[PDB]
RNA sequence: UAGUGGCCUACCAUGGUUUCAACGGGUAACGGGGAAUAAGGGUUCGAUUCCGGAGAGGGAGCCUGAGAAACGGCUACCACAUCCAAGGAAGGCAGCAGGCGCGCAAAUUACCCAAUCCUAAUUCAGGGAGGUAGUGACAAUAAAUAACGAUACAGGGCCCAUUCGGGUCUUGUAAUUGGAAUGAGUACAAUGUAAAUACCUUAACGAGGAACAAUUGGAGGGCAAGUCUGGUGCCAGCAGCCGCGGUAAUUCCAGCUCCAAUAGCGUAUAUUAAAGUUGUUGCAGUUAAAAAGCUCGUAGUUGAACUUUGGGCCCGGUUGGCCGGUCGGAU
């Protein structure tokens, strides 16, 4: 229509933002960045909604013209900022930092990590080619352009990042035995192992992913996202690790809680 | 098939009734009081079947 | 441009709008119960049909399956706790067999009468609707409001209005009144 | 076997033999060829507007004996000649010629209603008021 | 007037706006309503605050009357408050005034009338003089 | 051309689609998410809150720019229309409001950026996007229009059963009399809000039946409710259909009484179910409508049987076990 749409509409919204229906019309409209629009949470939709310290939208900016918020240790003055899946957002005052994973129904959590976990986040390598005069570079789930990586890295490994330099600290191999966070489908959220991954030439490859319940499940590769050894986990989990209970096993964990 | 019949008697028992006005007589309930009413006169008190149950009998 | 605000209606007309024998049976209902209208019992036999149909799709299903576990359980307690159903019966096929004057006799109006309170199903609805009766803390002035098991001790009149305590309402003040100025001078 | 196909790969045959069969339908066939907007009166509206040209005194049919008043109009939107039916007693008296009537139809799908002769509309409202509150006697019957 | 009582819930401290924010529940039996230049000087007692500091918004009754739930935060200090808070609100507690703009047609006429003009309208303006008689 | 491509040009070939419906015509056709009705299967609708497309009176052209074949940009032609000192100039509400017209058919030339979000050099400005009120019986939710006494006045329940009836247990009816209860409304003041308005809360004020007064349709059948009174006399009129009305009208116009649904109820048209009266599930074809006059026949539909079967093992599983032993779970 023209050129590119600036609005979007309340109900177009990604359902795991988690906006109510009736409150607006519109919803926040992630700017381009680092990550996918409908794979981003807005800085607007973590303050106001998620952490409930803004009210309005006046008040987030109100906040981040403050300069006190920033992700990935860099200050940003942007309501729309598209934060995404491994970045640390990190406030001055509190000294609260919080890495954006996912819970197992598929929504960023409010995950509070410490403040030396926030000196990193790990990066899916996306593509690893060869640039201008000859210098290699690989390419991360964020979109971080990196050169000169060690040639064991090829594509899907994970890479630990040291955001002050921006440098590959450490790297994790993609193969059989590995943690992985699945990062899209109906199994978004889920943490389990990696049990062998399907060809198909020309398609896409599949990943069987056991769980620490036994409960084995198949991804697309591009949906999964290595983030470890077996039961050795580079970042901290969110409280379940991707577990997934059934409803049943979900109502019988409330009534542990309904006792008070 | 005959369309011009003639139009006089228009309105002719209308305007020939002897014009006898409502007795204003005492307002009944509205609403739930009326299904009370309603209530005690069909199943409560027991109208005088004849074999079956009336409403509205004649003298 | 707004999301749509949705709604339902909450009652079904029946079919054949003069059949006698139930004409005679609906009024047998608004007569014990006090109930305004025809559309008042109309609105119990929906709510009845709806859990009806939802009991009969998983009774189609077998035994041991998740949706019938889940939303049989979730069904039962949900009648269990408006104490339509009873504590005996939870097994499912017995909330079929559930007719629709068990859904009435735990509606606000009747629950008035039946503690004592008023002394008519007719006085009840007042009450009600004139604000004196409250459930625990707060006024309902809501007869179809459906008393929920744990809260039929803590119904009594309210810590407003007369009866319960507070002033002795409007009618006696102006009635106290004009007694007071005849006597004195 | 029972005269049509029965075959699993036979869905060809059901479906076009099932479309060709319905045109026997009295509803189908004429919301297909468009009958209400081509032809019909009022050209598928529930009412119509027309302006009266005439007092009609239609004899009944048999075997009863009356002359049901009625009154020859012309509709604005399309120019079509029409008759309509002026129910209640005395309602005659109200229309008068030139004066605008709002139509609506009888109760019978476009056939004509009980024992008047070619008459498919009735008459719900003169000159902007309604025939039952003219004939309850709620308005009054405007200057023009 | 019996009572009176109040009640904070849900208190969430925010450094980034500088300010203690909390649900006001309000027990009052025996009354209508306490006013909002009421239950700040109330809060302000507890907090230990000036009353400009204070804010409070969103009363709604409960039915059958007793409660009146709302919200209340706190700030720091004034300054802090004068900053972050919306003018609206601050006309209420009456520490802004309102700024007498005309009404949104006449803002909007003006700028039409003005898109008009091209330049200051000086040497517009000096022509005018002249109109009249060339 | 950004780029692929008959996208276009030159040369060469003679191909490409089609009864498995091409091509053509129609559509009172923008598509979809969906909506209505719903035993199951279906039938009908989807201009309209989200997504996609197209358009900005009709056509074509094009500048600027990352992005437009843009119309709150330009250029031309066509149609329509505005101002003029008649030389010229300026136009595009299928944005918001409003007007005319059209018609069965649809609101204010209001208040505001406070919320929702968008734009900009941008915490500040702007936004008829959007929100707020007004109009609004489109549709939906809840839900007043009375409640309780005691003599009263007909009895019915059982016990005095003397034939007096003890008013026995209570239920109706009286234009008989009682003190209570109340928000509809009006209104302090708060609350609410950008500012209000309205809810919610609340001082003060506000039911005696003549008033704060419920209606809309019916009363032969289908169909729930009168062979009750007065009128008219095949007329007026009713009547979806069957039928009523020509001097006792159960049907018309009325009064009384009664029924039904009720803050709603009726009417018209369309549509779904009822419709196994479109039939895949699931109709019918001797005589009710309907087997081709007869056979051949291409597509279509359909098409006999037959190919490792049985036996012997072994290993983990899942439920009931069997002692669920504390009526609940354990091995
Ligand atoms: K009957
Ligand atoms: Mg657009
Ligand atoms: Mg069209
Ligand atoms: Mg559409
Ligand atoms: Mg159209
Ligand atoms: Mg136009
Ligand atoms: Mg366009
Ligand atoms: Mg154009
Ligand atoms: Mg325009
Ligand atoms: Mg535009
Ligand atoms: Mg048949």
């Amino acid at each position: 229509a023209r050129g590119p749409k600036k609005h979007l509409k309340r109900l177009a919204a990604p359902h795991h933002w988690l906006l109510d229906k009736l409150s607006g019309c519109y919803a926040p409209r992630p700017s381009a960045g680092p990550h996918k629009l409908r794979e981003s949470l807005p800085l607007i939709v973590f303050l106001r909604n998620r952490l409930k310290y803004a009210l309005n939208g006046r008040e987030v900016k109100a906040i981040l013209m403050q300069r006190h918020v920033k992700v990935d240790g860099k200050v940003r003055t942007d309501t729309t900022y598209p934060a995404g899946f491994m970045d640390v957002i990190t406030l001055d005052a509190t000294n609260e930092n919080f890495r954006l994973v996912y819970d197992v129904k598929g929504r960023f959590a409010v995950h509070r990590i410490t403040d030396e976990e926030a000196s990193y986040k790990l990066g899916k390598v996306k593509k690893v080619q060869l640039g201008k005069k000859g210098v290699p570079y690989v390419v991360t789930h964020d979109g971080r352009t990196i050169r000169y990586p060690d040639p064991n890295i090829k594509v899907n490994d994970t890479v630990k990042i040291d955001l002050a330099s921006g440098k590959i600290t450490d790297f994790i191999k993609f193969d059989a035995g590995k943690l992985v966070y699945v990062t899209g489908g109906r199994n978004l959220g889920r943490i389990g192992t990696i049990v062998h991954k399907e060809r198909h030439d020309g398609g896409f490859d599949l990943v069987h992913i056991k769980d620490s319940l036994d409960n084995t499940f198949v991804t697309r590769l591009n949906n999964v996202f290595v983030i470890g050894e077996q039961g050795k986990p580079y970042i901290s989990l969110p409280k379940g690790k991707g577990i997934k209970l059934s409803i049943a096993e979900e109502r019988d964990r409330r009534r542990a809680q309904q006792g008070l | 098939a005959k369309v011009h019949g003639s139009l006089a008697r228009a309105g002719k028992v209308k305007s020939q009734t002897p014009k006898v006005e409502k007795t204003e007589k005492p307002k009944k309930p509205k609403g739930r009081a009326y299904k009370r009413l309603l209530y005690t006169r069909r199943f409560v008190n027991v109208t005088l079947v004849n074999g079956k149950r009336r409403m509205n009998p004649g003298p | 441009p707004r999301a749509p605000r949705t709604y339902s209606k909450t009652y079904s007309t029946p079919k054949r709008p003069y059949e006698s024998s139930r004409l005679d049976a609906e009024l047998k209902l608004a007569g014990e119960f006090g109930l305004k209208n025809k559309k008042e019992i109309y609105r119990i036999s929906f709510q009845l049909s709806k859990i009806r149909r939802a009991a009969r799709d998983l009774l189609t299903r077998d035994e041991k399956d998740p949706k019938r576990l889940f939303e049989g359980n979730a069904l039962i307690r949900r009648l269990v706790r408006v104490g339509v159903l009873s504590e005996d019966k939870k097994k499912l096929d017995y909330v079929l067999a559930l007719k629709v004057e068990d859904f009435l006799e735990r509606r606000l109006q009747t629950q008035v009468y039946k503690l004592g309170l008023a002394k008519s199903v007719h006085h009840a609805r007042v009450l009600i609707t004139q604000r004196h009766i409250a459930v625990g803390k707060q006024i309902v002035n809501i007869p179809s409001f459906m008393v929920r098991l744990d809260s039929e001790k803590h119904i009594d009149f309210a810590p407003t209005s007369p009866f319960g305590g507070a002033r002795p309402g409007r009618v006696a003040r102006r009635n106290a009144a004009r007694k007071a100025e005849a006597s004195g001078e | 076997g029972k005269g049509k196909p029965r075959g699993l790969n036979s869905a060809r045959k059901l479906r076009v033999h099932r479309r060709n069969n319905r045109w026997a339908e009295n509803n189908y066939k004429k919301r297909l060829l468009g009958t209400a907007f081509k032809s019909s009166p009022f050209g598928g509206s529930s009412h119509a507007k027309g302006i009266v040209l005439e007092k009609l005194g239609i004899e009944s049919k048999q075997p009863n004996s009356a002359i049901r008043k009625c009154v020859r109009v012309q509709l604005i939107k399309n120019g079509k000649k029409v008759t309509a039916f002026v129910p209640n007693d005395g309602c005659l008296n109200f229309v008068d010629e030139n004066d605008e009537v709002l139509l609506a139809g009888f109760g019978r799908k476009g056939k004509a209603k009980g024992d008047i002769p070619g008459v498919r509309f009735k008459v719900v409202k003169v000159s902007g008021v309604s025939l039952l509150a003219l004939w309850k006697e709620k308005k009054e019957k405007p200057r023009s | 007037s019996d009572a009176v009582t109040i009640r904070t819930r849900k208190v969430i401290s925010n450094p980034l706006l500088a300010r203690k924010q909390f649900v006001v529940d309000v027990l009052h039996p025996n009354r209508a309503n306490v006013s909002k230049d009421e239950l700040r000087e109330k809060l302000a007692e507890v907090y230990k605050a000036e009353k400009d500091a204070v804010s409070v918004f969103g009363f709604r009754t409960q039915f059958g009357g007793g409660k009146s739930v709302g919200f209340g935060l706190v700030y720091n200090s004034v300054a802090e408050a004068k900053k972050f808070e919306p003018t609206y609100r601050l006309v209420r507690y009456g520490l802004a005034e309102k700024v007498e703009k005309a009404s949104r047609q006449q803002r909007k006429q003006k700028k039409n009338r003005d898109k008009k003009i091209f330049g200051t309208g000086k040497r517009l303006a000096k022509k005018v003089a002249r109109r009249n008689a060339d």
